[PDB]
């Protein structure tokens, strides 16, 4: 499944969740094509559009965070979707 | 306030695409689909959120509150359906292969006097991808039913004024038959002040052995109640309310 076909740009299946502790709110697309979860980190590369107004993971500020640091890096279809992994509490609704 | 997955590993992107590929809207992704298409092995959250039996049933629903002006995003509900979000009864699909919420298309067909998936397919239920996509050689063929007009780069336009009169199409799923109408199918533009009919369908090939598949995108599932079990591994649609 190549993800040109994918939304992304106008998702409709859109909500609110919370990573850490105290939880941090990302909209995030709910997408039953994939099984991975993932939302910008406050470490961003660049700052770019994509860094200026989306909401950024900051495990400094979450009680509940445990490192990992497996760090990642795919192809996503168009470009390079690069960071890596971490672990934490999910909180769904987020607020 | 909701439910806490605990122990969730997720990635924190250092680098990610571009406004023109994720809207300034969406922070991230939230993939829903078995562990087995999961990147490096890691565990969904839903999985998770099924091991700690954190919900009665093992199982969530996507409704296209598409009807006035509800929350743009649809509502979507971990740990059982409610009535509320359908007309009728719900009828399921076996899961035919667990990676993707993949099930059997038994045929598509369009009013004119085409059918596609003729001796029946393999469809993925995918909530994040828009278009309806298929065997470009089986697509094609709708593509012109429809009237699409091909052009070069790939869109199959449609004039806007005539969007109106083109034929339903119509998926055989699980016996039953869901109905698409061409508002419904027919995605539409608009810039600086002028709007664009383009066809919804997509002619693109899924190289095996996952594919040949056709995914089912939101121009079918904004029309249907759409519930994905894990409990049973079906998935069930419902005429929306």
């Amino acid at each position: 499944i190549p993800e040109v076909l994918k939304n992304y740009m106008d998702a409709q299946y859109y909500g609110e969740i919370g990573i850490g502790t105290p939880p941090q709110c990302f909209t995030v697309v709910f997408d039953t094509g994939s099984s991975n979860l993932w939302v910008p980190s406050i470490h961003c590369k660049l700052l770019d559009i994509a860094c200026w107004i989306h909401h950024k993971y900051n495990s400094d500020k979450s009680s509940t965070y445990v490192k990992n640091g497996t760090s990642f890096d795919i192809h996503y279809g168009s470009g390079s979707l690069s960071g890596y992994l971490s672990q934490d509490t999910v909180s769904v609704p987020c607020q | 306030g909701g439910v806490k997955v605990e122990r969730q590993v997720f990635g924190e992107a250092t680098k990610q695409p571009g406004i023109t590929f994720i809207a300034a809207k969406f922070d991230g992704i939230l993939g829903m689909a078995y562990p087995r298409i999961s990147v490096n092995n890691v565990l969904p959250v839903f999985d998770n959120l099924m091991q700690q039996k954190l919900v009665d049933q093992n199982i969530f629903s996507f409704y296209l509150s598409r009807d006035p002006d509800a929350q743009p995003g649809g509502e979507l509900m971990l740990g059982g359906t409610d009535s509320k979000y359908y007309k009728g009864s719900l009828s399921y699909l076996n899961v035919t292969r667990k990676a993707y919420w993949q099930v059997h298309l038994d045929q598509v067909e369009v009013a004119s006097g085409l059918t596609l998936c003729k001796e029946g397919c393999e469809a993925i239920v995918d909530t994040g991808t828009s278009l309806m996509v298929g065997p470009v050689d089986e697509v094609r063929e709708l593509q012109k039913a429809i009237g699409a007009v091909p052009l070069i780069q790939g869109e199959y336009m449609i004039p806007c004024e005539k969007v109106s009169t083109l034929p339903a199409i119509t998926l055989k799923l699980g016996g039953k038959g869901y109905k698409l109408s061409p508002e419904d199918y027919t995605l539409k533009v608009s810039q600086a002040g002028k709007t664009l009919c383009l066809s919804g369908f997509m002619g693109m090939d899924i190289p095996p052995p996952s594919g040949p598949l056709w995914i089912l995108g939101d121009v079918f599932i904004g029309r249907y109640y759409t519930v994905f079990d894990r409990d049973n591994n079906r998935v069930g649609f419902a005429e929306a309310a």
